[PDB]
Order: structure tokens, then C-alpha cells, then sequence
């Protein structure tokens, strides 16, 4: 899991 | 009421994916995001709307789709959707280059500067983060 | 009649306003995943609204971050959706 | 047991568009909240809340529009503006 | 489950901040009509089997110890929360009698790691007050  | 279909078109499905951005900006990758494009196109496509996508859209270039759109005649149209995939912050959406208000955006199909759509939904998907709280959760039952 | 310029926008934001959106790896991201699932299983049946609902019920549960970044593990998210629509909004003409 | 977002469930029903005037008449009160109660009365034991705040949205966009001896004020118009959190539907009557 | 439960003993409580005068020096013209307005919110939600309390004439201070005492309250026995705010506002921000308020902070002393027993539980917030101070011209359909 990442972020924008 | 309910918006009414009783068109010959659901209307067009305008959606901007952006994956790769200016090194300038130090924004990393958003891998996946072909992923998230290519399922909200099939979705919509299904429903009957015309699905465009364009791809790592720089925030001019964004604002001359858009302006293009809401400048078109969508009098056989019922309604416009548009998906938004990239980063973002409070209230801004990353084209490729730098950022742009959201406001900027999507005030160009507003009632009085987009007559086409008038009485029609604009719906707009927002992918992209609006800040950097994280939410830590809570537990429930 | 005269409308207000502003009716009729629906704003579906992935996330709260001043809030991170997560993404992962390469399955897409958890707003737009949970979108077009509940698009494909609701568009001909509820509203809009309605399935939106159902959206920030599948981001809110069935995600929660993994994370080696300090500070970024095991996080939640919930979207936020802005209605200035004045009508119920179906994607088909009979909802079945 | 499950987690959830701390942020979750919430319903922020704004009488306005971020950025624009909100409108009131000294006599009947606000031209959102009058509304809200009206339709509140007629479908709150049987709509979800927000249906409900769907046709405050309509009522509120039809049937005002300003009136100001200030003409730079005059023929106005008010959308509300409804911001959902909300997982689950609410109806207020099981 | 796709309804939040109302199998509570109480639907909840309702608080109204009903502000009509300000202070003067701040250059904000009172609310006149604005305890109609509390009043029919009341009625509507008094029927609805909510405990309703009204405040009226509240400064930026005197609304957090209100709600602040709420979020710290136990709800239990309560199906959902209710707040309706009723003053001037500006964009992002709520005025007391005095001065203004982020609407940040008042919305999240009832978060869900801040208000333990609200949580899973419907938090509604009806907001009259200006966000700004443009003015929608309308466009005829």
C-alpha cells in the first residue's frame, strides 16, 4: 500500500 | 425527480490518468493508476457512455480537455462524467507539470458557462490525496 | 425557471479533506477498486447516492494500510461525497 | 473486532456552496433550514436522510431567489451542499 | 448491514447553536429570524424523539465547552447525534458571537478516537452560515  | 435518461446518449465519460509526473515536481509514480483507468472505462463503458481517456495530462493541457467539453453541445447527452486519477493536496489536483485548483476545473461546465449540461448531472470521481493526516482508525464491535 | 450555476455537481472524493488517499501496489487504488465493484453490482439497480454509500462502507472496512514508511502503517480511509444534485440520479432508465 | 476510520459517519449537511453566501428572509428564517424542516416533516418517517437532502437541494434550488434594494445583491440564487461520510443509510424510523 | 441501527432506547440528542446579536465592533448585523429557524428545528426533531437543547447567543469559547461537553457524555442509549449550527460564517470557519471558529474544530471532538461512544454511530451536522461571499447568479433552464 502507497499513497497519491 | 430522477434525472432524466430520455436521451440518445448517457452522456461522455472524460477521464485523466496520470502515472508519471515532472521530475521537478519530486512526485513519485502512481502505479496502478492504469489499473483504476481501465476499470472505471470498462464500468461506464457498459452504461452506455463514451469513455476518453487522457493520459499523463499536463494542468494546461487538462484545462484545454476540459474547456474543449464543456465548450462541445451535449443537447443529446443526459448527463457528463468525469474521473480525476493523480496526486493531489487541499484542495488541488497535480497535472503532470505542477498543480491546479480544483474550483479551476470543474467550474468550467458551471450552469452558466457550460449551457449544454444545464439541469443535467455533472459528476465528478476524485482520486487523489487532499492532504497528509493519515487516519489511525478506531476500534468498533 | 432559473437554477443556481452550481446545481447539479456531484463531487465523489476519494478521501476527507486534508487527508492522504491510499493506493495499492499495482490493484488500483481503494476508492476507484470499490467504485467500479459496486458500480458493476449496483449501477442498474440503486441510486446514486445509494451506491456511493455502499462505497465509503467498502473503502471504511475492507482496506487498512501496510506499510514500512514510519508513521504510514495500518491506516484508514474514508471518501467523501459532495452532493449539490437535486434529483435522484439511476444509470438506467428501469432500475431492476 | 473491526477497524474504522475515525473520520466515518459523519453527515456535514451545509446550507451552501463552499465559497458563496448563504440566504435568509428576517420573516420565515433561513431559506435552507425552513426547507430542511419542510421536508423533514413530510418524508422523515419514511425517506432515508439523504433522499431527503436530495429534494431540500431541489426545493432550496427551485423555489428562492433574492430580492435587495443593492442590485449587485438582487436575483440571487442557493444551491446547499451536502457532504456524506456516511457507511450506512439513516432512516429515522425503524 | 445498510442501516445504521436504531435499536437504541434513545434516537439521540439534538443540540441547536442558535447566534442572532454579535458583537457589535465586528461589524456583523444580527439574525433576525433566526429563532424561527430554531424553533421549527426543534419541533422537527423533538418528533422525530430527539432530546433537543438549544443554545443561543454562543461565543467561539462557549461552543466548545458545549460540545466538548457533549463528545465527552456517554451515548450508549443513543442511536445517533444531531447539531445543527445556526450564525454568520466565512469559507472553512463558523462565527461565534465574537469572532470566528475553523468548523474543524468543532466537527472533531465528536471523532471516532476522540467520542468513543459515538462511534459506528451517524453524527449529523446541519450548517447555516455563509462559506464566502460570492453570490450565484442563476441561468435560466
Amino acid at each position: 500500500d502507497e499513497v497519491d | 425527480f430522477r434525472y432524466s435518461l430520455n436521451y440518445p446518449n448517457i452522456g461522455h465519460c472524460i477521464i485523466i490518468n496520470n502515472k508519471n509526473f515532472d521530475r521537478r515536481t519530486g512526485m513519485n509514480p502512481r502505479n496502478g493508476t492504469d489499473v483504476d483507468a481501465g476499470n472505471v472505462m470498462n464500468v461506464f463503458r457498459k452504461l452506455g457512455y463514451i469513455v476518453k481517456v487522457y493520459n499523463d495530462q499536463t494542468v494546461a493541457q487538462i484545462m484545454q480537455v476540459l474547456t474543449t467539453v464543456a465548450h462541445d453541445d451535449h443537447s443529446r447527452c443526459a448527463s457528463l462524467v468525469c474521473v480525476l486519477l493523480s496526486h493531489g493536496d487541499e484542495g488541488v489536483f497535480f497535472g503532470t507539470d505542477t498543480s491546479v485548483d480544483l474550483k479551476s476545473l470543474t467550474s468550467l461546465f458551471r450552469g452558466d458557462r457550460c449551457p449544454s449540461l444545464v439541469g443535467k448531472p455533472k459528476l465528478f470521481f476524485i482520486q487523489a490525496c487532499r492532504g497528509t493526516e493519515l487516519d489511525p482508525g478506531v476500534e468498533t464491535d | 425557471e432559473r437554477i443556481p450555476v452550481e446545481a447539479d455537481f456531484l463531487y465523489a472524493y476519494s478521501t476527507v479533506p486534508g487527508y492522504y488517499s491510499w493506493r495499492t501496489t499495482m490493484t488500483g487504488s481503494w476508492f476507484i477498486q470499490s467504485l467500479c465493484e459496486m458500480m458493476t453490482k449496483y449501477g442498474s439497480e440503486l441510486e446514486l447516492l445509494q451506491i456511493m454509500t455502499r462505497v465509503n462502507h467498502k473503502v471504511a472496512l475492507d482496506f487498512e494500510s501496510t506499510s514500512n514508511m514510519p508513521g504510514f502503517d495500518a491506516k484508514k480511509q474514508i471518501p467523501c461525497i459532495v452532493s449539490m444534485l437535486t434529483k435522484e440520479m439511476y444509470f438506467t432508465p428501469l432500475e431492476h
